[PDB]
């Protein structure tokens, strides 16, 4: 995930 | 050039030495953007893109330091002359000066014209390489784009803005929703204009007024309530920006403390205040290495939840799926699930389009992956808790409730038989026992005068709310009630 201060995927 | 205030605090000889340039830049009434994402760029290339170190370059040094931990060892940092961070100041600056020519557009009172907006926009647009993947690391900085000549998506919008600080334009800013950004300008701050491509494919959207994505009442403009920056803000981007990552499992720890750092800083000077995302990345960056003093990661996720609420009318996403995020790594399963239910509130009242695609991804992880991976678990250790807690199976329907939600007056259709496979085996992993304490009520009294409850507000979900609460489940029955 790129967009920044964007979270981490939830997943793996 | 550089005004004299700021080459006296090169050359930076370690992360200390980096936040004191943006201390002193935060406390000038216009921080110089291209600066300081220079110095940035520079650091992160050194430490993320090509850490081996040069030998036949007499020009750049590398300082020696105490190490971190017990591992090792002594670190090395990539001292910033003030020679080679002038020269790169001084290369952008010429590039753009050059191309343009205020002349040709009077600024009418400190108003910037919309065509010198979209003059500086194809500058920077023109100006970059035709050749690269643009879904990588470390092409955020301007850094990037004079070295490379490559920008990622939100980069470029950027590269736009402290382009018009190099030109002393100042009405110019950054607009910023949850997975775009953009161009404010004008007086007071209405007119806008797409200056970068978004997604997968290379849509240029650019040229064109924000106004159709904003009545769509797509996630992408937020419906009119995205963040327009200030300086300070923009500022706080660049620090998110700023990318740890050196390979797909290892990061930078000098990388990580200077973000972390440079968050505080702004948290502190009130910087961080409209934020929401800013503050989330904070608290992720806090629960990995916390600094003795400060708050808590979850004290933090609220602040952020609490700074959407305030300053964007309660209509962003993240700041929840920040917390559900945290809850899930730390194995709180009620608090994960209402994290989520919340998330999915918020989305009710947008449609879905093309262009929403990480969101919804997004939904379909936590629904399909993340929830069921969670419940299949705890279905283990009941069996040598919450799979008995009717609020965490209430919590679940608000969850595909405000997916349903979302579906409803949309072009293309969110569920299909995929989603409902997982919703059926969700609620199979509660006991009837459980689901049977949630009351489904409507509304029995519209007002006021002078187990847990439970209201939906899409007709999918409230058109059901029999089969759900059942004793056995009919899979069958679930399934043709999620499509119309």
């Amino acid at each position: 995930r790129l967009f920044p201060g964007a979270p981490p995927t939830a997943k793996k | 050039g550089l005004k004299a205030a700021q080459k006296t605090l090169f050359p930076l000889r370690s992360i200390d030495d980096v936040v004191r340039l943006f201390a002193a830049e935060l406390g000038r009434e216009e921080p110089d953007l291209v600066l300081l994402s220079l110095v940035l760029g520079f650091v992160e290339h050194f430490l993320a893109v090509n850490r081996v170190i040069p030998t036949n370059v007499p020009e750049l040094t590398f300082q020696p330091s105490p190490a971190p931990d017990p591992p090792g060892g002594l670190t090395y940092f990539p001292v910033a002359d003030l020679s080679i961070i002038a020269a790169l100041y001084a290369r952008f600056t010429a590039q753009i000066r050059g191309a343009v020519d205020l002349s040709l557009y009077p600024r009418e009172g400190g108003v910037s014209s919309r065509e010198l907006v979209k003059k500086v926009s194809d500058v920077i647009w023109n100006s970059l390489s035709r050749s690269y993947f643009k879904d990588r690391a470390h092409i955020q900085s301007l850094f990037s784009f004079i070295t490379g000549t490559k920008l990622d998506s939100s980069g470029v919008a950027f590269a736009v803005v402290g382009a018009c600080q190099a030109l002393g334009l100042r009405d110019v800013h950054l607009a910023l929703s949850e997975d775009h950004a953009w161009v404010v300008f004008g007086p007071n701050g209405e007119q806008t204009a797409e200056v970068t491509w978004h997604g997968k494919g290379n849509e240029d959207r650019r040229g064109q007024t924000v106004n159709a994505g904003v009545a769509e009442r797509s996630w992408l403009y937020l419906k009119g309530s995205y963040m327009r920056c200030d300086r300070k803000m923009e500022v706080a981007f660049m620090v998110c920006a700023i990318n740890p990552s050196i390979d797909l499992h290892t990061d930078s720890l000098e990388l990580l403390q200077l973000q972390q750092k440079l968050l505080w800083l702004l948290y502190d000077l009130g910087h961080l205040e409209r934020y929401p995302m800013a503050l989330g990345n904070l608290a992720d960056l806090e629960e990995l290495e916390p600094t003795p003093g400060r708050p808590d990661p979850l004290t933090l996720y609220h602040k952020g939840i609490a700074s959407a609420k305030t300053y964007y009318r309660d209509e962003h996403i993240y700041p929840y799926m920040y917390l559900a995020g945290y809850h899930c790594r730390n194995r709180n399963v009620r608090e994960a699930l209402q994290a989520w239910a919340d998330t999915a509130t918020v989305i009710q009242d947008y449609n879905y389009c093309r262009e929403d695609e990480e969101i919804y991804k997004e939904f379909f992880e936590v629904a399909n992956d993340v929830i069921p991976n969670l419940l299949k678990e705890a279905a283990s250790l009941l069996e040598a808790s919450a799979l008995q807690d009717p609020e965490c199976f209430a919590h679940l329907l608000r969850f595909y409730d405000g997916i349903c939600k979302w579906e409803e007056g949309s072009p293309t259709p969110v569920l299909h038989v995929g989603w409902a496979t997982f919703l059926v085996q969700s609620l199979g992993r509660f006991e009837g026992q459980v689901r049977q304490k949630v009351r489904i009520v409507s509304g029995t009294v519209a007002g006021t005068a002078r187990g847990p409850v439970l209201t939906f507000q899409s007709e999918k979900m409230k058109g059901m709310k029999e089969l759900l609460v059942a004793t056995k489940i009919n899979s069958s029955a679930i399934k043709l009630q999620l499509t119309a």
